């Protein structure tokens, strides 16, 4: 279809995608900004993050070599030649049943188990912040999207429901175990100070947010000084799970497109995160406008983002970038 | 204009606290919880002898990195402590002191109600914090102990009960 509007963005995408020797990196993130199709996210989001070679003769040799690595990485960590550091291995245990706990995916056993090696691995890697709560959530997007791959396209919508076990081999499953923990490493570089000891990252991201809508919306600002709403009460898991906790996973899915786009190596994540936030909080400003603190509290620690389209999500991030502009002179 | 007291649950990742404030505020065990991120805001209200009072719960994350960050200041204005281990884990008992620790030195109060809640109870066979080791910390400490289950449904009433003894003591000034 020339008249379809999914059929013809697929076919843009295979434009810049298919037969190709070097696959454009620019004219990639410039399409991807706006949306990805579903059956494109997994090349593209590895490809957007570094992951993935945009020479295309280059990429089996070097996912063969990292997937390899991440099965090396597992056998010396399973060995005697590690020293498991319970506490770590213990709190990513009791995160990931409470992870995603209304998504069928996530309580299988064979994805628990995935999810454990995952995250176990990439905390004994980064000893300076080890493993924080909500890097569980982190972990997800690029999982669940990754499996999708492995799905007949008419399939990709029942990724939510279907064990892993019952369309992918082990190594197949080991494959994308190595995918996500070097592409959750990618994420989670841009971010480091988040989740080291103090996690300054975190406090800054919400002061650098409180003195945004200082400016942008000062009278949504005063309101909260009158009603002594402290941008940390809603804010700090707003930077934590960059979002994740407000929003339903499909609209996350979505809202990766773009910040993989936006970020791939242009703005840094930090950045752009706050821009969105500041564009999610004044969203709601006139309702927040006639609320007492605790309305406040629950509204924004419950948002009303169920039925969000990608198309709610898209004018959000829209914004956010207008206003990146905007207001970059502002320190 | 009712009087609002602001309450806050802690201690160790996974002892319960969001399904103990769960009870208090919805008398029902969610059993799906996610692991709590920051600080989960909840309020009930509560009729005591014709005064309309509201009580705020702020029910912490309990991993170290985000106690040492920040749970420091959500300690301002706090008019009561509910502390709460799990029955099942000593090591969450043990932690304890540390949990006291921190709410003395990020704090301007000393004689706010505080209560201390072993849950859990329900893991019978799994029980490894026998309830005079628990109630000596409690004496030392000055404050009550209740062991309990925010799941058993056996229970639920007592969970009631407990929350209505810290209602009542906020509501006699
Ligand atoms: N058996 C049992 N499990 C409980 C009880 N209270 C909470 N849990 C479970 O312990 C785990 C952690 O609960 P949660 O409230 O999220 O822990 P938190 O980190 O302190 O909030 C969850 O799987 C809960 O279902 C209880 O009284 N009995
Ligand atoms: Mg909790």
């Amino acid at each position: 279809q020339e008249l379809n509007s999914i059929i013809q963005r697929i076919s843009k995408f295979d434009n810049i995608l298919k037969d190709k020797t070097i696959i454009n990196q620019q004219d990639l993130r410039q399409i991807s900004w706006n949306g990805i199709p579903k059956i494109h996210r997994p090349v593209v989001w590895k490809l957007l993050i570094g992951y993935l070679p945009v020479n295309t003769k280059r990429q089996e040799g070097f996912l063969q070599r990292k997937r390899k690595e991440y099965r090396d990485s597992l056998k010396h960590t399973f060995s005697d030649q590690h020293s498991r550091d319970i506490p770590t291995w213990h709190q990513i245990e009791i995160d990931i049943p409470r992870t995603n706990p209304h998504i069928p995916l996530y309580q299988f056993k064979s994805v628990q188990n995935s999810l454990q090696r995952i995250l176990y691995l990439w905390a004994i890697r980064h000893p300076a912040s080890g493993y924080v709560q909500g890097i569980n959530d982190l972990v997800t997007p690029f999982f669940e999207t990754f499996l999708t791959e492995y799905l007949p396209p008419s399939q990709i919508d029942d990724v939510k429901i279907k064990d892993p076990s019952t369309y992918m081999v082990d190594e197949q499953i080991t494959d994308l175990e190595a995918d996500t923990f070097w592409c959750l490493t990618k994420l989670l570089e841009q971010i480091t100070d988040n989740y080291i000891h103090g996690q300054p990252g975190i406090l800054r991201q919400v002061k650098n947010l409180s003195q945004l809508v200082k400016r942008i919306d000062a009278d949504l600002y005063n309101h909260f000084q009158n009603e002594h709403v402290e941008f940390i009460q809603f804010a700090f898991r707003w930077m934590n799970c960059l979002l994740m906790r407000e929003f339903q996973m499909g609209t996350v899915i979505r809202m990766w497109d773009t910040y993989l786009s936006e970020t791939s190596q242009q703005s840094s994540l930090n950045e752009f995160h706050v821009f969105v936030c500041a564009a999610f909080l004044i969203k709601w400003s006139d309702q927040l406008m006639e609320m007492d603190f605790q309305e406040t509290i629950t509204f924004l620690q419950n948002p009303p983002t169920k039925d969000w389209t990608e198309t709610d999500i898209e004018m959000l991030l829209s914004e956010a970038f207008i206003w990146q502009s905007l207001y970059k002179d502002a320190t | 204009r009712s009087r609002i007291f602001k309450i806050i649950v802690i201690g160790d990742s996974n002892v319960g606290k969001t399904c103990l404030t769960y009870r208090f505020c919805a008398g029902r065990f969610p059993d799906r919880t996610e692991a709590t991120i920051g600080v989960d805001f909840r309020e009930r209200a509560v009729d005591i002898d014709g005064e309309r009072i509201k009580i705020q719960l702020w029910d912490t994350a309990g991993q170290e990195r985000f106690r040492k960050s920040m749970v420091q200041h959500y300690y301002r204005n706090v008019h009561a402590v509910v502390f709460v281990y799990d029955m099942t884990n000593m090591a969450s008992f043990h932690s304890l002191p540390a949990w006291i620790e921190e709410c003395k030195q990020h704090l301007l109060a000393n004689d706010i109600p505080r209560i201390l809640v072993g849950n859990k109870c329900d893991l019978r066979s799994a029980i490894q914090v026998p309830t005079d080791l628990a109630q000596k910390f409690a004496d030392t400490h000055s404050m009550p102990l209740f062991e309990t289950s925010a799941k058993n449904p056996n229970d639920n009433d007592h969970v009631e009960a407990i929350f209505m003894t810290l209602a009542h003591k906020l509501k006699s000034h």
